[PDB]
RNA sequence: UGGAGAGUUUGAUCCUGGCUCAGGGUGAACGCUGGCGGCGUGCCUAAGACAUGCAAGUCGUGCGGGCCGCGGGAUUUUACUCCGUGGUCAGCGGCGGACGGGUGAGUAACGCGUGGGUGACCUACCCGGAAGAGGGGGACAACCCGGGGAAACUCGGGCUAAUCCCCCAUGUGGACCCGCCCCUUGGGGUGUGUCCAAAGGGCUUUGCCCGCUUCCGGAUGGGCCCGCGUCCCAUCAGCUAGUUGGUGGGGUAAUGGCCCACCAAGGCGACGACGGGUAGCCGGUCUGAGAGGAUGGCCGGCCACAGGGGCACUGAGACACGGGCCCCACUCCUACGGGAGGCAGCAGUUAGGAAUCUUCCGCAAUGGGCGCAAGCCUGACGGAGCGACGCCGCUUGGAGGAAGAAGCCCUUCGGGGUGUAAACUCCUGAACCCGGGACGAAACCCCCGACGAGGGGACUGACGGUACCGGGGUAAUAGCGCCGGCCAACUCCGUGCCAGCAGCCGCGGUAAUACGGAGGGCGCGAGCGUUACCCGGAUUCACUGGGCGUAAAGGGCGUGUAGGCGGCCUGGGGCGUCCCAUGUGAAAGA
């Protein structure tokens, strides 16, 4: 079955297109504990219907460009910005890194 | 393969009577009567008060040297039986108490195992009738042992097997005297044997 | 050091030819028939079209162009031709278009 | 071109084929679609020869051509056999 | 059904802690030694270079010729010409050359693994089903005649067949545009319009066989995409312009910045981007009590490569190991203009190296390509050969045989040891000789039947005069390591911190169980040792399963970012977690 996937739109600075942050949990192999882990999909949104904040169904799907693989089925709940946050600060924390 | 140089020499040292030639290893000697002691210019020195490991080492030599079977095919019995289910100890026993060579000399149509293991083959002898020349054969249970008709004519064959005509037999055996063959009934329990040797020191030397 | 299936090249070089040969006609005639709908020619611009459908199937027919890039030139081509002219004036004669 | 054909396990001077329906193009001992049979030319036990005849039937019925002396095997075990 | 520890820091002790040994393994190599067989296995190094032979063709039942024959005819005049047939050689045309076989160079990636997606696709030959093949026309090799080149070869001119190419027809149908319906990413259905088929051959000749064409399905094989997984360095921290997305093209079988134009300004990164190193991945393999560690040779699956680098053509399929073009490096021929070539196919040579095989036999089997078939091709393969490289089986005898030869060794001079060991008696009879002698092979095919089912018949064995069976028959090979402790096995000489040993601890300075020899002893045995490498023990990277006051280890102290962690009660949800069913988990291996 095509894979669906949810998770939260941080990204509508391109047209007909949203980044989406899809986080995903389980047992480290060894450790045991349970970890977080994400990732982010390019998804399509071609009426640039869906805003940052949304969270949203992301379906696997036929190519639309090097990196489009997945369209937005439908949307779970509005607002969210405090996952928007989140990654916010950590993407800058970034600069607080290098020399 | 198979060991071949003096042997009423460790009916010595092993410090007990194994019987390797059998005939005479029953008659002021296996070598073992007129002198009990190991072999060599010290063998009647004070006994060094031995190693938790030589006694493991000597237990197994002995054992082994008994059916005259060699160290890489002994071993190869051995790891054969912890594997196998049950009683690892004992199905060991269990197992080189099946090989053909000492299954002709338990039936008595040889007098050493030495002399039994000859005869298995020069072709001398039969398994269910089809001829067998390999000491390592495996005899399963219902099994009939034979002398190869055309053997049964040789001074040795006559001899032991005449010999045999008072004789009693393993209660895991049976033997008819006249026809010259014998029946391999069951697998020997421990008890059946009468071994002069403590197999779980065997095992233990199969541990480390 | 003389394998007599090198005949199978000197094939190749023949059958190279008679596509390259082919496909050339097909290139040329649409061109000629989207340049001539280009300047609104019900007639003239399709009784070519017509031709340049037929012959591509007929280079499908066997090696050349076979398949459905076959049927993909049709289409486009026959998209290309009914938009320009409706993009001018003028419908009508003739012509391997449903109207 | 897919096809019924034989499949060479055993070892040295001890055949034993497998009967397996495989693509023509594939090695001789290589990957099968499914194995169908087996067969052992020196007949050294009662067993020598087994197909699943029902199975046999399919492939043939989906057009896998047998090897000519797959099919004299999958003869002498009555695929052919009819009414 | 599974888990052993020991030596070494001190005068002694307890503890930390490292080093070391005992076990298992190997595509090994090296030393001493070496009898037989079966089954495995054998360039780990230079993806260095390669002499020679062989490794892919086949079809005359698609077509027309050339050359060498033979035989019939027309004329009764011998020239000229028609027909039939046998060699043989290519050519046109098909199907195969994209499989099979080789290697691991590159690749840290949708390459691989695993589970999914394709409404985004392709599939020659095979099977099933629906419907067809009616007219015309053409050319290019062969062959012939010329020219250029040393050679490779090559340029022109003329003739000609076809299942070669084209045109018109028919349109079961299918393709495309527009519409409408169902369905929902480009999936079905339908209506105008337009467009698109075909090839003949054989005959046991009016009726069958091999083919051809369109289309719908099947089967097998593949492309593309996605989730998850996949080594070391952060003494590599920022990276990115087709870059990230868009609209419109192009390209493909098909999605996609795959490519292009135009617009937008984006994408990626401490959950490690980018950079560097290393590396084919897996099924498995070895090891371990297990968790884990290590590994990916043989066999099977996938990938990638074919002197190095580009690139396309042809085709169902290749951007093609034994096809093509160009650049480069090499080797060869050259009449100096130009040409030929590519063992990481089987053998083999040479180089490198500690080291790795026969220029064998056969298409008999299996499997593959073409063929209606007979058949042909097949260094795939089935065998044999070399190497104790590995595993397994077997031999170098068996029973007698002294209070116990000789020699050698010890000796408190009584004796003690090698030792039932030898001698010697009988017995058996590896090797070797003679006789017989396989299975592996019943199909294709032919006959009967009906070219079906079924029945009958024949041909065929490289291994091989081998295996195996019967007869005869000789007492017929033993080596290597070790004996201070760990670790099983002790004595005499020699030697004197020398010569030497040595895995660790340590032996040797004139009485050495530690060096060298000898007697004797322990261990294993056609082997035994050594070196290298992997896991073990090592709870010594500690998830299972460790620690930090003085042994190595608390940051000089705070503040607080990300992150990790989160009191008590109730309700929703059901992501984690748990349960049932089900699909998947190929074969090999276990
Ligand atoms: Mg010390
Ligand atoms: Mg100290
Ligand atoms: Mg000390
Ligand atoms: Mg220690
Ligand atoms: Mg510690
Ligand atoms: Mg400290």
């Amino acid at each position: 079955p095509k894979k669906v996937l949810t998770g939260v739109v941080v990204s509508d600075k391109m047209q007909k297109t949203v980044t989406v942050l899809v986080e995903r949990q389980f047992p480290h192999p060894l450790y045991g504990k349970v970890i977080k882990r994400s990732k982010k999909y390019l998804a399509h949104d071609p009426e640039e219907k869906y805003k940052l904040g949304d969270v949203v169904e992301i379906i696997e799907s036929r190519p639309i460009s090097k990196r489009k693989r997945f369209r937005v089925l439908r949307l779970v709940e509005s607002g969210r910005m405090d996952l928007v946050e989140k990654y916010l600060i950590r993407r800058q924390n970034y600069e607080s890194l290098s020399k | 393969g198979r060991y071949i140089g003096p042997v009423c020499r460790l009916c010595r040292r092993e410090g007990v009577k194994l019987y390797l030639k059998g005939e005479r290893c029953y008659s002021p000697k296996c070598a073992m009567e007129r002198r009990p002691y190991p072999p060599g210019q010290h063998g009647q020195k004070r006994a060094r008060r031995p190693s938790d490991y030589a006694v493991r080492l000597r237990e197994k030599q002995k054992l082994r040297r008994i059916y005259g079977i060699s160290e890489r095919q002994f071993r190869n019995l051995f790891e054969e039986a912890s594997k196998k289910k049950g009683v690892t100890g004992s199905v060991f026993l269990g197992l080189l108490e099946s090989r053909l060579d000492n299954v002709v000399y338990r039936l008595g149509f040889a007098v050493s195992r030495r002399q039994a293991r000859q005869l298995v083959r020069h072709g001398h002898i039969t398994v269910n009738g089809r001829r067998v020349d390999l000491p390592s054969y495996r005899v399963r249970p219902g099994d009939e042992i034979a002398v190869a008709e055309k053997s049964r004519n040789l001074e040795l064959i006559r001899q032991n097997l005449e010999a045999m005509k008072g004789r009693k037999v393993g209660p895991w055996l049976s033997l008819d005297v006249e026809g010259m063959k014998g029946k391999f009934l069951r697998l020997p329990d421990r008890e059946d044997l009468a071994l002069p040797v403590n197999e779980q020191l065997v095992i233990e030397f199969y541990s480390r | 050091r003389n394998l007599s299936a090198l005949k199978r090249h000197r094939q190749s070089l023949k059958r190279r030819l008679r596509n390259k040969a082919k496909k050339s006609a097909i290139k040329t005639l649409s061109k000629k028939a989207i340049q001539l709908a280009q300047e609104g020619k019900a007639e003239e611009a399709l009784k070519i079209m017509r031709k340049a459908e037929s012959l591509i199937d007929k280079a499908a027919k066997g090696s050349t162009l076979h398949k459905n890039a076959a049927a993909r030139r049709k289409s486009r081509l026959m998209r290309k031709v009914r938009q320009l002219l409706e993009a001018a004036g003028a419908p009508l004669i003739g012509g391997g278009l449903s109207a | 071109m897919v096809k019924i054909r034989l499949a060479r396990f055993g070892s040295k001077h001890n055949p034993h084929y497998r009967i397996v329906v495989t693509d023509a193009r594939r090695k001789r001992d290589g990957k099968y679609i499914e194995k169908i049979g087996y067969y052992d030319p020196r007949k050294t036990t009662p067993d020598w020869l087994k197909v699943d005849v029902e199975r046999a039937r399919y492939w043939l019925s989906v057009g896998a051509q047998p090897t000519d002396t797959a099919r004299r095997l999958l003869r002498q075990a009555g695929v052919f056999r009819q009414e």
